[PDB]
């Protein structure tokens, strides 16, 4: 029943501050030690700090002396930290953890993460453009001009899975992101069953259902 | 800081093969030191912890051994569900420090991709801008080259390329490649089409249309 729950990631300027939560269930953190560690984009795993929630005790990456502080409630069994001075640097996902065994088990648990972006670009929702087509036949949207990460597509609601390929975003020289969905389907198909692409901004609010026909 | 150098940075097995995965401490680090692996899109996992002991619910095909400063995670008979990033830890001392990671995808025969070319939607258009798409549809290995030619004329540093993780049926991989031009000089040629080049094509295969028609 053991878990850990981040929340409290998104968008922010640079400069500016964000506090992160851990929700720590199925043990008392009163007993270990709990982490942070975050993971920037297409990067490794660095390790950011460090509290023994009992005692308050703390330790601190280089990168982020002075200007991040990890903190506990036991009360509350949840620990936080405060960023503050955000570079696009600190740009990552943010993971807790807990050390396992007092350090024998080492990170036994981490939490899904919780995404924080530094940036002084605006959101923006996409527009979403059919790939016409012209397993014989290939069809998709084109998500264009977004930001932030992520954004999430579906076809047919989800009754259409197999031989769909959604590519990794890549950003633009504009600074928006762009991506494509598409999948593979039977030709004997393309004039009458029906293809919807379903994209979902939630940075933006934004929702769109794009009919793809040939 | 204790360094944990990794090797290799990333490596290609057939399933069923035996893997290995080194990661040397800079300095003595005694058993404190863990294996986690990190599939896409997802937190790292335990694997191993302290040096050589098996965590709860992990397959037993996965092993962890030390020698010294030398640490290896073994994976006895890959699988395909073993697809991923594999990071060695310590944590003998603070910081707790990570090996740089290595990369694991399953090798499998060639595979030659399926191509598309899709043109601008008319809608696009009349933002002022056109977006050309190539497609490569399921292929291995993961190495092509997708050449832009408008008019018959190499077309560059207008197109962007991006890459979808290896498929966990299949262990292929399919790619976008993806031209951008204005309205304006979009509508200034005639011919497009992208040419793409992999081990699993005999010669160059050319997907095109006419601006039009
Ligand atoms: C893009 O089409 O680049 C080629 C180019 C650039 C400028 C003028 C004409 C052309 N013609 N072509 N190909």
């Amino acid at each position: 029943e053991v878990q850990l729950v981040e929340s409290g990631g998104g968008l922010v300027q640079p400069g500016g501050s964000l506090r992160l939560s851990c929700a720590a269930s199925g043990f008392n953190i009163k007993d270990t030690y709990i982490h942070w560690v975050r993971q920037a984009p297409g990067k490794g795993l660095e390790w950011v700090a460090r509290i023994y929630p009992t005692n308050g005790y703390t330790r601190y990456a280089d990168s982020v002396k002075g200007r991040f502080t990890i903190s506990a409630d036991t009360s509350k069994n949840t620990a936080y930290l405060q960023m503050n001075s955000l570079r696009a640097e600190d740009t990552a996902v943010y993971y807790c953890s807990r050390w396992g065994g007092d350090g024998f088990y080492a990170m036994d648990y981490w939490g899904q993460g919780t995404l924080v972006t530094v940036s002084s670009a605006s959101t923006k929702g996409p527009s979403v453009f059919p790939l016409a087509p012209s397993g014989t036949a290939a069809l998709g949207c084109l998500v264009k001009d977004y930001f932030p990460e992520p954004v999430t597509v579906s076809w047919n609601s989800g009754a259409l899975t197999s031989g769909v390929h959604t590519f990794p975003a890549v950003l633009q020289s504009s600074g928006l992101y762009s991506l494509s969905s598409v999948v593979t389907v039977p030709s004997s198909s393309l004039g009458t069953q029906t293809y919807i692409c379903n994209v979902n901004h939630k940075p933006s609010n934004t929702k769109v259902d794009k009919k793809v026909e040939p | 800081d204790i360094q944990m150098t990794q090797s290799p940075s990333s490596l290609s097995a057939s399933v069923g093969d035996r893997v290995t995965i080194t990661c040397r401490a800079s300095q003595d680090v005694n058993t404190a030191v863990a294996w986690y692996q990190q599939k896409p899109g997802k937190a790292p996992k335990l694997l191993i912890y302290s040096a050589s002991f098996l965590y709860s619910g992990v397959p037993s095909r996965f092993s962890g051994s030390r020698s010294g400063t030398d640490f290896t995670l073994t994976i006895s008979s890959l699988q395909p569900e073993d697809f991923a990033t594999y990071y060695c830890q310590q944590h003998y001392t603070t910081p707790p420090t990570f090996g740089q990671g290595t990369k694991v995808e399953i090798k499998r025969t060639v595979a030659a991709p399926s191509v598309f070319i899709f043109p601008p939607s008319d809608e696009q258009l009349k933002s002022g801008t056109a977006s050309v798409v190539c497609l490569l549809n399921n292929f291995y290995p993961r190495e092509a080259k997708v050449q832009w030619k408008v008019d018959n004329a190499l077309k560059s540093g207008n197109s962007q390329e991006s890459v979808t993780e290896q498929d966990s049926k299949d262990s292929t991989y399919s790619l976008s490649s993806t031209l951008t031009l204005s309205k304006a000089d979009y509508e200034k040629h005639k011919v497009y089409a992208c040419e793409v080049t992999h081990q699993g094509l005999s010669s160059p295969v050319t997907k095109s249309f006419n601006r039009g028609e």
